[PDB]
């Protein structure tokens, strides 16, 4: 959530073999790129608009719950929504 | 036989989920989709009160204790106090 | 239990115990259930929790059944006992007697006296271990103790006076747990009496062979009259908590006085047969007290020793075995007398001693017990002299043994034997005190 | 074969470690410690004949070929003869039993008559005899006489205490506590001739080789461990001694055994340590009739202790009975008496340890304690050279024991023994140059105690030093070093104050004794100026090159720096402290015999880390591999540990290493700023005339002085800091600033006024000082502290406003003062959110600009405020904006690793392999790069408590390269930028930042 890539799941050649088959698909959809870093920022920016993260806490008074509400990254980048209890209407 | 560990996989079957065929029940464990019967019974069975069960079993679980506590000790007084008292109204 | 694994409780042990109670009526039963409680689970509880029970038992009925009034009086003395706070209690011309008979103690700074109040309050025979094991009705029993002391001996007399059949049996290498197994299993055919001295070492085994034999053992029902003892140590390795709530408990809580323990450990050295001099047998009676005198130190702390020390019969024996080859190897003139104290109080005693404050005490003990021209003075009342010209080794035995009968210990004992002051002795007892006030006051609240 | 079993000796014997033959013939056998024993009769040896034959007449024949050499030797002293013409001839073993009996005997007699006196100096004699003979004798001897010179002292100081006794009875209780040496003149069966008494229990020598051990020297607390040790094995029992680590209780069982003429074999006990392999032993040991000492048997595994436990008490419980055979690993094995099981005790964290239940009446548990220092001193004192050493050790003993009641109780000190070991072993060299007097030790005093101490406890210290004993007044190589000192900071910018001078001279005296330093002290108390400017200077001096490795200790790995293995190939490379090392060891092809090697460790220092090492900090002067080797470190290799703090660290650490501590900066706020000015002046030479910077070299001596400053510092402590930084720290940042801001208005100085000049400067200056002191200030404070600059600074000089600001023409050279003009902004619906927006404010551009003009100083910037403040976009636009300079955005998690950091500047940086630096990495275009390291007080810290992707940054911010983590090598970076922006460390999630880290950023609080 904070970038939007996990660095560690592609490096070294896992990034290689990233890198080359982003170069395939840019060019794929009709675009190439100059650059390397013109190329990564196309892969990050791909995955900040199909990647969709939703979490559900049920008690949010839980320490390993409240973890999630604490952590900057999660807190920023999402929209936190409370429907914590059924109200008298709703029963 | 031990509740208060309790693995996601199971979870599917603690939930009632399945998915329907013609005549085949399956239910989905961790990777593998697998046939249920429907003779098929489950039990989750916990020594310690102590230990705390996950919040998604809790919910979806009937929770029953048989605990013999202290206040089982009142309930069991009366029947000797009884048994000793008013033998002819404990007999009746 | 909570705080001590031999402080188990089953609800069954409460039921049984609930039934007996029978075999302003409401009321009448209430005190019957406090006293049969305190008369049968006071018995697996030492002497500190003996007091808290006595104390808390007491409140747990007085304040349902006695005044408001009664209720803040008693709780701000045992405040005052405790170090939660001191204040003098509401005083009313014949309102209360019992309890203005308690603040007296109190107020006299005389603790020990004041928490044995509550005990003679519920007006309950104590059991005497004999008693305890006579109305009980199983073939198994658990008595651990505070290493100081064991109950083996009490258990020599207690089959003595009823029933006969002693045999004792010590837990000690593969052959001990080996022949063990064998007089078990046949004692129980027999019906004689079987003691399984401290069992916590050889505990490996317990859980493999005893654990499951006593709990197959429901034949031991149908067998003939035979009762199987177990000796434990509090301080020591947990028993495992099922073998222990199938097996009765008690607590060993019988302290020796000074006097007592001399005489006691001066009683076998006639068994040993005769090797040394004359005069060896006067140092053999010096050792005597110098043990029996240590000893008792070592249950007064802080003030006293500053830990908790154990002493054994090993310790004197390493020291009686020093004492007989110093005059194996030297004149029989007496000043060998100056590495005696030494090797005594720094290798024999000082040993185990790891604190330097009472590295001294040992050391300072020693001066006394040991030189010792004409006229040694081991207590105030008692004198020891130095072996006569006649030279008697038979006279000498009698004349040191009569000493012993001679003399009766005081009521001052602790200050006046051990050397130490009246005032450690009172701060001592208060601070018991304190002890047993506050984890009364802690359980109330709590329930 | 035959000869192949000589290997496999070592193990079945403990003492020897190969066997010496004649083919034929055995003609003896030669111990672990070098010394060779030769047989009486040399075992005669076929072809088919069993190992176990010839074997059992060896240990037969070896002690009684001990005994031959006991007793030719004995006799000859007895007939007179000079310890120096026996030392010669015969194996220590023998030599040691004989002085003994023959010591024992000579005493006995001396009791009866009183002539101690006699003896005493003859005695004495003897030691010194010895002492000088040591000198000039051959290594493997050398071994020989020192062991036999812990012996004479003991011999020499037990006399010396007899002779003090008030009476004869006295003399009897001391001589009673004694470990006599009896022989029987009586009898046959010569290998049970030998007996020792003490306490009145006899107990006697077995003839068993024990070649040339390490001899412990002897203290009251050593004899009465003994004392303990006798009184358990005469009544059957088994020793056992509990006590804290380092109190030597296997090395006394060992000990008692060799005073016995015995092997003892000591079963290090859980190190993974196997119950099959000891259960093995232990049936050897009753056999063979030895004695084991479980060494920490507190450590082992309940299934384990359980049955070991229980097997012991067979043993035992034999002895105690007597009996013949008894059973144990259900077998019916035979049991010697001679056989005895030791069991020493380290506590745990629970409390002093105790023997399962069961060995409880099997054995006699003991108390060992830290000798009581006194005695041992006195003897170390004895051996160097003694002077008085009795006078010494008392007067030594009492002043430390004087600072530790004196002194502040303050972490790192340590005033026991080991501590006097260390003051006495820096001691040796220290005669050398003056005597074996106590001039020496007071110097030694002060050249250890010292370093370590700071300000109030530093005149403790020199005040109970005089107190206790007064030595003299004047120091050897106090001008020569000075002058070398001198010189070498004056070339390298620093002044020679008070302090500075000081603790040069602390480190120069130290690097002489100790080859592990120590230098800890705040961010920026002068380390790394110290030792730069000492080593610098020593090449001046000596006319030694020195080659410096600086290594951050906590950016790289274990296995990155010292050796990392693969669990299951077991391939072995290199790592970076090892792989230094090779050079100088391996392979030293160039030029380091006459060079000096120094390996700096500027990070953070914690125990897994040292422990790695901990052999290097030992006597021993060698590298442990964790698999393959030991390699050896020469007497030019130093390591250095310049750090912050300890708290970490083990009080055994410090004390094997030399310890600096900087109480306080070496040097004056002014002569910081003066070293500082000249420092930057430098890099301009490079890229300006030098007309136009003796110009401006001019300008900036005459428009600020300290006077005025003092106070604007001070005030700068009245006031409330985010991301705080102290006021020393914040220097380097003002007068970077400054004299970029004058170097840019250089051109426009060459035509103005001189008095209108004055004014541009005067108002730079008091800008770059309000970022620099205020800048991380509220703001609030920034308006406040500005007044509180005008304030100090010349009233007539040119007023700073909230926004002032100093202006140039477009088409023109021109010049006048205007503030806060605004482009205007118009954009499109679409435009509206874009992560590169931005609607400029009086603010935005105030910030941006302040930004800009510190990366043009290249000073690292810290932007920390709160979330939504702006810090990422007025970085971004600034810089987004410039050709100049390109951003690279990296975001900072609670566990983010240093490799992120490289794996992202890879995508922007191209290493070239320039003979220039070797190794560069330069950004992979032309111009500026810039790191924004986003969230940089979230990823979180060792145990210990040390984030080391901040000290990584550090490393870049600082020493501008950094080490490669696989390859091994230096890479230098070229012209990369790093900013940060972090959250107040008040908000949640927050680390707080090490000091030697943010002293290298400007810290603006938006």
């Amino acid at each position: 959530l904070a970038n939007a890539d996990i660095p560690d799941l592609f490096q070294g050649e896992e990034y290689d073999k990233l890198l080359n088959n982003l170069r395939n698909k840019t060019r794929s959809l009709g675009l190439l790129l100059d650059t390397e870093q013109e190329l990564y920022d196309w892969f990050v920016g791909e995955i900040a608009k199909n990647l969709h993260v939703v979490f559900t806490i049920c008690d949010p008074t839980n320490n390993k719950s409240s973890a999630m509400i604490s952590s900057p990254a999660l807190f920023n980048r999402c929209i936190i929504n409370w429907m914590g209890d059924w109200d008298t209407k709703t029963m | 036989q031990d509740g208060e560990f309790f693995d996601p996989i199971i979870s599917r079957l603690i939930s009632r989920e399945f998915n329907h065929a013609g005549n085949r029940v399956t239910v989905e464990i961790g990777d593998h989709e697998v046939d249920v019967s429907g003779d098929f019974k489950l039990f989750i069975h916990s020594c310690d009160p102590s230990g705390d069960i996950p919040i998604f079993l809790r919910s979806r679980v009937r929770l029953v204790h048989f605990v013999t506590n202290k206040e089982s000790i009142e309930t069991r007084i009366f029947d000797i106090t009884l048994t000793e008292e008013n033998a002819e109204m404990q007999r009746k | 239990g909570q705080f001590h694994w031999f402080y188990g409780i089953s609800i069954g042990q409460f039921l049984s115990c609930f039934k007996r109670v029978f075999i302003t009526r409401v009321d009448e039963i209430l005190w019957l259930l406090y006293q049969e409680v305190y008369c049968q689970f006071s018995t697996a509880l030492d002497k500190k929790f003996k007091m808290i029970m006595a104390m808390t038992m007491f409140c747990l009925y007085k304040f349902d059944i006695e005044s408001e009034q009664y209720k803040e009086a008693v709780l701000t003395m045992i405040g005052v006992l405790s170090e939660s706070s001191d204040g003098v209690p509401k005083l009313t011309v014949d309102t209360n007697n019992d309890l203005r008979y308690l603040w007296d103690y109190v107020t006299t700074k005389s603790y020990i006296s004041a928490l044995n109040w509550f005990k003679n309050e519920f007006f309950v025979d104590e059991w005497n271990i004999a008693d305890v094991v006579a109305n009980s009705d199983n073939n198994y029993f658990t008595m651990a103790s505070e290493r100081d002391v064991d109950g083996t001996f009490k258990l020599i007399e207690l089959a003595k006076a009823s029933k006969e059949s002693l045999k004792i049996i010590p837990l000690g290498s593969i052959e001990n747990l080996n022949y063990a197994q064998e007089e078990i299993s046949k004692s129980k055919i027999e019906g004689g009496w079987i003691l399984l001295q401290n069992i916590q070492m050889s505990l490996s085994w317990v859980k493999t062979y005893l654990h499951k034999h006593v709990e197959e053992t429901k034949a031991a029902e149908e067998h003939e009259k035979f009762k199987m003892f177990m000796t434990c140590h509090l301080t020591g390795d947990k028993l495992p908590a099922p073998l222990l709530q199938r097996t009765d408990r008690f607590v060993y809580e019988d302290i020796p006085g000074i006097l007592d323990t001399v005489k006691d450990l001066w009683g076998s050295q006639f068994f040993t047969g005769k090797i040394s001099g004359v005069w060896s047998v006067y140092c053999t009676f010096l050792l005597s007290w110098f043990h029996a005198l240590i000893t008792a130190r070592t249950r007064l702390v802080p003030h006293g020793f500053s830990k908790k020390y154990y002493f054994n019969d090993c310790d004197f024996q390493f020291a009686s075995v020093y004492l007989e080859n110093v005059l194996a190897t030297n004149s029989t003139n007496n000043i060998p007398w100056a590495q005696v104290r030494d090797h005594i109080a720094t290798i024999v005693y000082g040993g185990k001693i790891d604190e330097e404050k009472d590295l001294e005490v040992v050391a300072k003990l020693c001066a006394h017990v040991f030189c010792g021209s004409d006229n040694l003075q081991i207590v105030p009342g008692v004198r020891i002299p130095q072996p006569l010209l006649q030279q008697s080794e038979e006279e000498e035995r009698a004349r040191l043994t009569a000493i012993l009968s001679n003399t009766i210990e005081p009521a001052d004992s602790l200050s006046s034997w051990l050397q130490l002051p009246r005032e450690s002795i009172l701060n001592y007892e208060r601070l018991q005190a304190k002890e047993v006030a506050s984890s009364t006051e802690q359980l109330l609240q709590e329930m | 074969h035959h000869d192949q079993v000589s290997k496999f000796m070592k193990k079945m014997f403990g003492s020897i470690e190969s066997i010496i033959f004649l083919e034929d013939f055995i003609t003896g056998v030669r111990s672990v410690e070098g010394e060779v024993l030769n047989l009486n009769e040399k075992i005669e040896l076929k072809d088919s004949i069993q190992a176990q034959e010839w074997l059992n007449i060896l240990d037969t024949e070896i002690k009684l070929s001990v005994f031959t050499q006991f007793r030719d030797c004995l006799g000859q002293i007895k007939d007179g003869t000079d310890i120096e013409v026996v030392v010669s001839k015969y194996i220590f073993q023998a030599i040691l039993l004989s002085a003994q009996v023959m010591w024992t005997e000579l005493v006995e007699k001396c009791l009866q008559t009183n002539q101690f006196s006699k003896y005493w100096k003859e005695v004495d004699m003897k030691i010194k005899g010895l002492l000088d003979k040591l000198n000039k004798s051959s290594d493997n001897v050398k071994k020989k006489i020192e062991a036999l010179l812990v012996e004479y002292l003991h011999f020499n100081n037990v006399i010396g205490q007899l002779k003090n006794c008030s009476t004869k009875e006295e003399a009897r209780l001391l001589w009673a506590k004694v470990q006599k040496f009896y022989q029987k003149n009586d009898t046959l069966d010569d290998l049970n001739s030998v007996f020792i008494s003490q306490s009145g229990y006899l107990l006697q020598y077995k003839f068993e080789y024990i070649g040339i051990p390490e001899r412990l020297i002897y203290t009251p607390l050593l004899l009465i461990g003994f004392a303990t040790l006798t009184d358990s094995l005469h009544q059957k029992y088994g020793g056992c001694f509990f006590g804290p680590a380092g109190t030597g209780k296997t090395e006394t069982v060992k000990a008692f055994g060799q005073n016995l003429g015995r092997v003892v074999v000591v079963f290090n006990c859980d190190d993974s340590f196997d119950y099959q392999v000891l259960s093995r032993l232990l049936v050897g040991i009753t056999q063979i009739g030895a004695w084991g000492c479980f060494d920490e048997f507190n450590r082992l595994d309940e299934k384990v202790l359980s049955a070991v436990s229980a097997n012991i008490q067979q043993i035992q419980n034999g002895l105690q009975v007597g009996k013949s055979h008894i059973t144990l690993l259900e077998e019916e094995t035979p049991l010697s008496p001679h056989t005895a099981v030791f069991i020493t005790l380290n506590p745990g964290y629970n409390g002093r340890s105790e023997l399962p239940e069961n060995l409880k009446k099997s054995f006699r548990e003991f108390s060992m304690k830290s000798p009581q220092s006194g005695t041992i001193a006195e003897m170390i004192l004895q051996i160097m050279g003694f002077e008085d050493s009795k006078s010494l050790a008392s007067k030594i003993v009492h002043f430390l024991e004087l600072l530790s009641s004196k002194c502040s109780s303050m972490n790192h000190y340590h005033f026991g023994l080991r501590t006097l070991k260390g003051v006495l072993r820096n001691c040796s060299p220290l005669i050398s140059e003056f005597g074996e007097g106590e001039k020496t030790v007071v110097e030694s005093l002060k050249r250890v105690i010292l370093p370590s101490l700071g300000d109030t406890d530093e005149l403790v210290f020199k005040d109970e030093l005089s107190k206790i004993f007064d030595s003299a007044g004047t120091p050897l190589n106090s001008k020569a070093i000075v002058q070398c000192l001198k010189d070498a900071g004056q070339r390298s910018g620093f002044s020679m104050s008070e302090e500075f001078l000081k603790k040069c001279m602390q480190f120069y005296y130290m690097q002489k004794t100790q080859q592990a330093l120590i230098l800890v002290g705040k961010a920026g108390c002068g380390k790394t100026a110290t030792w730069k400017t000492v080593i610098d200077a020593m090449a001046i001096f000596d006319g030694h090159a020195n080659v410096v490795y600086v290594i951050d200790t906590k950016v790289l790995t274990k296995e990155s720096l010292y050796g990392s293995m693969l669990k299951a190939t077991l391939e072995w490379r290199d790592g970076l402290f090892t792989s230094i090392l090779r050079r100088v060891n391996d392979d030293i092809t160039g030029t380091f015999k006459n060079s000096r090697i120094w390996v700096v460790f500027d990070s953070d220092l914690d125990p897994e880390y040292v422990e790695a090492m901990n052999s290097v900090l030992d006597d021993n002067k060698i590298l442990t591999l964790p698999n393959g080797e030991r390699l050896p470190i020469p007497p030019n290799f130093r390591i250095l540990f310049e750090t912050d703090n300890l708290d970490h660290t083990t009080p055994a650490t410090i004390t094997r290493c030399g310890l600096l501590w900087f109480s306080t900066d070496v040097c004056s706020i002014s002569s910081k700023i003066d070293h500082l000015l000249n420092k930057s002046y430098e890099a301009l030479d490079n890229k300006l005339s030098m007309f136009e910077l003796d110009k401006l070299k001019d300008l900036i001596s005459d428009s600020f002085d300290m006077a005025s400053l003092t106070n604007i510092f001070t005030c700068s402590n009245d006031l409330v800091h985010i991301l705080g930084v102290r006021t020393f720290n914040k220097l380097e940042t003002a007068v970077q600033l400054a004299v970029h801001l004058i170097s840019s208005y250089r051109q426009w100085f060459q035509n103005l006024d001189d008095k209108s000049l004055k004014d541009v400067i005067t108002l730079l200056i008091k800008r770059s000082l309000l970022y620099a002191l205020a800048g991380d200030s509220t703001g609030e404070s920034q308006r406040a502290f500005i007044q509180t600059i005008n304030t100090y600074f010349g009233h007539d000089s040119q007023e700073l406003s909230d926004y002032s600001t100093i202006v140039i023409a477009n088409d023109k050279l021109s010049f006048s003062s205007f503030c806060s003009e605004i482009p205007s902004v118009s954009l499109e619906a679409h435009e509206v959110m874009r992560p590169d927006i931005v609607i400029p404010t009086i603010d935005t551009i105030k910030h941006e600009k302040i930004f800009y003009d510190l990366l043009n100083s290249k000073r690292g910037i810290i932007l920390c405020g709160p979330p939504g403040s702006g810090k990422t976009m007025i970085m971004n636009n600034a810089l987004r904006n410039s050709s100049l300079y390109d951003v690279v955005g990296i975001n900072f998690s609670k566990d983010t690793t240093t490799e992120h950091i490289l794996s992202a500047l890879h995508r922007h940086t191209n290493y070239v392999t320039t003979s220039k630096g070797l190794t560069l990495l330069p950004k992979s275009d032309i111009k500026n790069l810039v790191l924004f390291c986003d969230e940089i007080n979230l990823p979180k810290l060792d145990k210990y408590g040390s984030q080391n992707v901040v000290l990584f940054l550090r490393q870049l911010m600082e020493k501008q390269g950094f080490w490669k983590t696989p390859e091994n090598k230096w890479v230098t970076i070229e012209r990369i930028h790093i900013v940060g922006a972090c959250n107040p460390p008040t908000d949640p999630g927050r680390i707080p930042m090490s000091e030697r880290f943010t002293r290298h950023a400007a810290i603006l609080y938006l």
